[PDB]
């Protein structure tokens, strides 16, 4: 029915926190995913 | 109270499954024992009559 694109920049040690049921500074205070999440998480290095 | 929901939920589901299986065993045993008591009660009513 609908698609949502959540776009943000994070750090490598924190990329593991963008997943359902995760803990951490991002998962607890910045972006928290629900336990029943039905989606995909995509990440790529942006050093350039 | 000590484990985070995303991981405690699995332990809860496992305990629920085990306890539900225990309740199902109790209910089945009671259904058989009730059938035995019913047969005995029918015999008792026949003897009374």
């Amino acid at each position: 029915t609908n698609v949502y694109a959540d776009s943000f920049v994070i750090r490598g040690d924190e990329v593991r926190q963008i997943a359902p049921g995760q803990t951490g500074k991002i998962a607890d205070y910045n972006y928290k995913l629900p336990d029943d999440f039905t989606g995909c998480v995509i990440a790529w290095n942006s050093n350039n | 109270s000590r484990l985070d929901p995303p991981e405690a939920e699995v332990q809860i589901d496992r305990l629920i499954t085990g306890r539900l299986q225990s309740l199902q065993t109790y209910v089945t045993q009671q259904l058989i024992r009730a059938a035995e008591i019913r047969a005995s009660a029918n015999l008792a009513a026949t003897k009374m009559s």
